[PDB]
RNA sequence: CUAGUAACGGCGAGUGAAGCGGCAACAGCUCAAAUUUGAAAGCUGGCUUCGGCCCGCGUUGUAAUUUGGAGAGGAUGCUUUGGGCGAGGCUCCUUCUGAGUUCCCUGGAACGGGACGCCACAGAGGGUGAGAGCCCCGUAUAGUUGGAAGCCAAGCCUGUGUA
RNA sequence: GAGACCGAUAGCGCACAAGUAGAGUGAUCGAAAGAUGAAAAGCACUUUGAAAAGAGGGUUAAAUAGCACGUGAAAUUGUUGA
RNA sequence: AAACUUUCAACAACGGAUCUCUUGGUUCUGGCAUCGAUGAAGAACGCAGCGAAAUGCGAUAAGUAAUGUGAAUUGCAGAAUUCCGU
């Protein structure tokens, strides 16, 4: 799809049109995600010992 | 791109998905023929769709989807 | 029974000197005829207590207030009436003789201090 | 090689992140203090020693005697105006000169002065 | 949600500093809210309890309940209420405790430190309006 | 009686016939503490008794070490 | 990072750097070695009407000048100043600042369920007779009342000696 | 100020009287032990009798929650029935 | 036939597991730099009507002065002590 419609504040639309940008035909790759997302979700932990 | 949706749902997560232990998956999706999670009636994977579903005032309506 | 130290503060030496005799020959009369029935006696014994601490803290403090009017001018003042700090803070360069430079560097800072200046971009 | 009691002399770094904030609220504590001023003063750009390294260019300590006599700066001025002096330093060409001379030329043009009192 | 460093989102500190609070900070705790009488009139919301509120109780079994109040307890976080009574084996009738935010004042015990407080509450409610409103 | 009362430290650790202290070393001017016993440190350490001075210290130097009198007092 | 490199090794066990390079931070100075010699110009104490008087130290050396990528002394001509108040500001403590206890049901007790609202730069947390944004303390935001000590400082008084 | 930590045989030895109680001539060694209920309303009164105990009766939503106190497993034990 | 023993069930004991809780611990991070001959740290002896295997204090002894808040303390006795008020 070439273009994606702007709404207004009021819900309705605008009438202006944005082209949708290159990223949004990337691959979507659930594989990669998954890899990326367990090692970022370790990456706030704070240490424990006793 | 219906075969990669369905690789998302069918092998990582979907949210109207229920197992059960009994050998059988179920579709929770209130728009599914069949409450069951294979290929042929999944809302999500396929494009094109129909159903068929009954409002309280005893009327029964029939939903298609189109691409 | 009590006295307000509001009391206290306006009085001169004689007159505290006489209350504080007068609350102390109270207090020993209690006790003689407190150690039987020990009721509204030790009530009074406890407010009696706290107004001889409230007699004897003015006598200390306008006592320390007026030794501290004698040695106004004089440098030794007394070990009680200096301030505590702490052992190595009272043991600390003072504060003009931290501050004491040499002649030589003064001449530097005079003529050459440090400048106000900014890079444009 | 652990031989010896590794265990009692094992450092980790978990204050990395919190040394950054402080590394640069301490650069924001400076530049409170010196609020026109830049940060860092002014280094020289100088030819790193070995053979190995003859073709690269790095920042030096200070300014030569002979770089702030040429540009015009006199010396007892230029660290109170943000530029770095050595002392140790030497010339020894006229290659290491001129790139320095143009440094403090181009210096002195972005500068501006305020009066002291 | 909370911005301040000072400010601690931690449940253990929160428990220890309700429970072990002074009797000065404990007058702050055990507040209650004004009636809407009293709401429109000297624009305050609520205010702590002291000895000579009359109050009305609007939670517990002993809802609807109006009398004044009899003691302020700070050390089990409970006033009390003049007939809002139980009795014991005994006979002996004991006082019922009413958590401060069960109950809603009617009528205030007024003094001069009182209208010092009721007046730096209005102060500070009728800027902020000014200052949301212009 | 091998060991009797010590001024020290209180205990019955003075030895009779030697006249010293085997927990603190009471002639000595120096404590006895040992590196080797980490347990008895944390028996005679600051903080295992009354603090009586050393309490007051941390609330004068979050004022400053200051000396006077509020204005306005009486 | 160099780097388990160089080096040393019953050359087995093994032990084990540094220079260069990228960064973080940056800041430079004080004496002794000189003759103030046309003037010990320096300093500790004591008494003090706080203003300035005595004793002592010290010439076997206390000030000023100088500290080797320097310096001194002449000469010459340009360029630089020194004190005292001080409005006000920053830091930190404090005072105050939003909205339902509306109706029904269960319940010993609503803080639960249902209906209708409200606040939100505040739906962090805790208490309250059971899961509470709107019952209470707090929390967010700028302000605002009072105060403490440091630091900075607009300006305003004076400056002076062939320094 | 926090936590992909532990949750009363755990986590510091110590959530509580914890370097306490206790042991040793001494240096030293060093435990066990949290939880009624929303609120003590912590069982008035009658009646057994010498007791950390019953039978009535009462409080409480509940007393088979009675300061042996939330839940109350198994080993082990008693009574009744087959 | 009793008893005794065994198994199972109900009820009643013993014991304190399991579930739930947590004014405790553990670990990390951040701001700051303050003991003592002006007598510290530590050790005793005392001070409350009933009190410790607590806490506070020092013959001014569960405390006095001063400032702020603004109406308590509380297990029971007990205070003509204080409420438009130094
Ligand atoms: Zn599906
Ligand atoms: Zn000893």
């Amino acid at each position: 799809r070439p273009t994606v419609t702007v709404f207004g504040a009021d819900g309705k639309p605008t009438g202006a049109t944005e082209v949708l940008p290159k990223v949004f035909s990337a691959p979507i790759r659930p594989d990669i995600v998954k890899h990326v997302h367990t090692g970022m979700a370790k990456n706030k932990r704070q240490p424990y010992a006793v | 791109s219906d075969e990669i949706v369905w690789q998302i749902i069918n092998q990582q997560f979907c949210a109207f998905k229920l197992k059960t232990t009994k050998g059988q998956n179920f579709c929770r999706n209130e728009y599914s023929v069949s409450g069951l999670c294979n290929r042929q009636s999944c809302p999500l994977a396929n494009s094109r769709y129909a159903t068929v579903r009954q409002s309280p005032k005893g009327t029964i309506y029939l939903y298609i989807k189109t691409i | 029974g009590k006295v307000k130290a509001g009391q206290l503060w306006s009085k001169n030496k004689e007159e505290l000197t006489k209350i504080l005799g007068e609350l102390k020959t109270e207090l020993s009369q209690l006790r003689i005829q407190k150690i039987s029935s020990s009721g509204a006696k030790l009530n009074k014994i406890h407010d009696l207590r706290k107004s001889i601490a409230r007699v004897l803290t003015v006598i200390n403090a306008k006592q320390r207030a007026q030794l501290r009017l004698f040695y106004k001018n004089k440098k030794y003042l007394p070990l009680d009436l200096r301030p505590k700090l702490t052992r190595a803070l009272r043991r600390r360069l003072s504060k003009e003789d931290a501050s004491r430079v040499l002649e030589k560097t003064k001449k530097r800072l005079t003529h050459f201090p440090q400048r106000k200046y900014a890079v444009k971009a | 090689h652990f031989r010896k009691h590794w265990q009692r002399r094992v450092r980790c770094h978990f204050d990395q992140p919190g040394k950054k904030v402080t590394r640069r609220l301490a650069r924001r504590a400076k530049a409170a203090a010196l609020a026109p001023r830049p940060v860092d003063k002014l280094r020289p750009i100088v030819r790193c020693p070995t053979v190995k390294y003859n073709r690269r260019t790095r920042l030096g300590r200070g300014f030569t005697l002979e770089e702030l006599k040429a540009a015009g700066i006199p010396r007892l001025l230029a660290p109170t105006i943000g530029i770095a002096v050595d002392h140790r330093r030497k010339n020894l060409s006229e290659e290491s000169l001129a790139a320095n001379v143009q440094r403090l030329k181009d210096y002195k043009a972005r500068l501006i002065l305020f009066p002291r009192k | 949600m909370k911005v301040r460093p000072t400010v601690s989102s931690s449940r253990r500190k929160a428990r220890k500093a309700h429970f072990s609070a002074p009797s000065s900070v404990r007058r702050v705790i055990m507040s209650a809210p004004l009636s809407k009488e009293l709401r429109e009139k000297y624009n305050v919301r609520s205010i702590p309890i002291r000895k000579g509120d009359e109050v009305q109780i609007v939670r517990g079994a002993h809802k609807d309940k109006e009398g004044k109040v009899t003691s302020v307890y700070r050390l089990k976080y409970v006033i009390h209420v003049e007939r809002v009574t139980r009795e014991k084996a005994t006979g002996q009738t004991v006082p019922i405790g009413i958590h401060p935010s069960n109950v809603v004042i009617t009528k205030l015990h007024l003094d001069k430190d009182r209208e010092n407080i009721l007046a730096r509450i209005k102060a500070g409610r009728e800027q902020v309006a000014k200052a949301k409103g212009k | 009686k091998t060991h009797g009362l010590c001024r020290r430290c209180g205990r019955r650790s003075l030895h009779n016939q030697k006249k010293v202290c085997a927990s603190c070393g009471y002639p000595a001017a120096k404590t006895r503490k040992y590196n080797w016993s980490e347990k008895a440190k944390r028996r005679k350490v600051t903080g295992t008794g009354r603090m009586r001075y050393l309490s007051t210290v941390p609330r004068r130097f979050k004022n400053g070490f200051r000396t006077g009198v509020p204005k306005g007092a009486r």
